[PDB]
């Protein structure tokens, strides 16, 4: 029932600024402090900095400087003001805070789904979504396969969800792997019984919010 | 500078084995300040253990910590297929500004061979709209992770041409996903008749075929 949210997270020019806020849901905040930690893709865990109940701020040695921290508790909401953006600070951050009672000590209980913020002289791009569809003989067998294939996208991330969410058993969606033309692209999978073939409707949902992409395939053997 | 050196960077082990990760940072962290992370695939990084050998709430009684000053430990009793994910160690230097994690241990699960279960899709006509055709390979729910997938056109043995994917460890079975996708343009698809997926692994005695006919 407590969650924190990030937002702002997205495409970023080298050079752009940008803004991340951490709202809380569930509890009230003021009162505790809050750290940014990012990730870049494969990468570990790294600390930027944490904004104490009061005021307060510290920064990790290399963040102070681009990056700063803020809060506004009337509107139980944390700040990240990020400036002049590298390429090197392609991430995913993250929102999350000190266990109550601590200061300094790397501690963190709760967490937020991270936002991935990209810094990238590229233009965002929308994917193009194409059945695959099972077998002909896809009858008899052990369940039939089929899927959507979400091709030429950028930046990351891209949903994909198989009949508005009804559909999760047996699904696969691979990661993302890049193509000889910088772009991103994957497929997303889910096997299903024979019988279930022509009767029940299977339709995968892709969502690509940097370009405004969303698509509802309905994938259909013939 | 701080060095947080975390070992092994990677390990296999068998549900029910014990796993020991330790975290060796140069200086001797400030009083106590070392904690235990965990984070599973897309999701957050979760805390385990903290002041060295605490357990927060909801953490199972397999996890624990020991160790102090520059060394320090991190053991599951008895692993789990859940317990798949990447642990990460903290630690505090009396400077705040010098916070550091490790580097992280990626822990698989090593569970019974599986064999895949193959299926082949043929290019939809609607990309082959656009001028360029891909062929999609699907190996699913198998283990071990290593796979040859083989393309064959006409028989002409593929190369260079196409790209896999794998997908993370199955938190409930310990299995894996692949799947292969060849790429060609229309008039080189269009230029052949037999396409053919041909899959070897452990779990199958000879390897295995999947194709199509191009049209037909």
């Amino acid at each position: 029932e407590v969650q924190l949210l990030e937002s702002g997270g997205g495409l970023v020019q080298p050079g752009g600024s940008l803004r991340l806020s951490c709202a809380v849901s569930g509890i009230d905040l003021s009162n505790y402090a809050i750290n940014w930690v990012r990730q870049a893709p494969g990468k570990g865990l790294e600390w930027i900095g944490i904004i104490w109940a009061s005021g307060t701020t510290f920064y990790a040695t290399w963040a102070k400087g681009r990056f700063t921290i803020s809060r506004d508790n009337s509107k139980n909401t944390v700040y990240l003001q990020m400036n002049s953006l590298r390429a090197e600070d392609t991430a995913v951050y993250y929102c999350a805070r000190t266990v109550p009672g601590y200061s300094t000590a790397p501690y963190f209980d709760l967490w937020g789904q991270g936002t991935l913020v990209t810094v990238s002289s590229a233009s965002t791009k929308g994917p193009s979504v194409f059945p695959l569809a099972p077998s002909s003989k896809s009858t008899s067998g052990g369940t039939a396969a089929l899927g959507c294939l979400v091709k030429d996208y950028f930046p990351e991330p891209v949903t994909v969800s198989w009949n508005s969410g009804a559909l999760t058993s047996g699904v696969h969606t691979f990661p993302a792997v890049l193509q000889s033309s910088g772009l991103y692209s994957l497929s997303s999978v889910v096997t299903v019984p024979s019988s279930s073939l022509g009767t029940q409707t299977y339709i995968c949902n892709v969502n690509h919010k940097p370009s405004n992409t969303k698509v509802d395939k309905k994938v259909e053997p013939k | 500078d701080i060095q947080m050196t975390q070992s092994p960077s990677s390990v296999s082990a068998s549900v029910g084995d014990r796993v020991t990760i330790t975290c060796q940072s140069s200086p001797s962290v400030w009083s106590n300040f070392l904690s235990w992370y965990q984070q599973k695939p897309g999701k957050a990084p979760k805390l385990l253990i903290y002041e060295a050998s605490k357990l927060t709430s909801g953490v199972p009684s397999r996890f624990s910590g020991s160790g102090s000053g520059t060394d320090f430990t991190l053991t599951i009793s008895s692993l789990q297929p859940e317990d798949f994910a990447t642990y990460y160690c903290g630690g505090g230097y009396s400077s705040i500004s010098d916070t550091t994690f490790g580097g992280g241990t990626k822990v698989e699960i090593k569970r019974t061979v599986a064999a895949p279960s193959v299926f082949i899709f043929p290019p939809s006509d609607e990309q082959l709209k656009s001028g360029t055709a891909s062929v999609v390979c699907l190996l699913n729910n198998f283990y071990p992770r290593e796979a040859k997938v083989q393309w064959k056109v006409d028989n002409a043995l593929q190369s260079g041409n196409s790209q896999e994917s794998v997908t993370e460890q199955d938190s409930k079975d310990s299995t894996y996903s692949l799947s292969s996708t060849l790429t060609l343009s229309k008039a080189d698809y269009e230029k052949h008749k037999v396409y053919a997926c041909e899959v070897t692994h452990q779990g199958l005695s000879s390897p295995v075929t999947k194709s199509f006919n191009r049209g037909e």
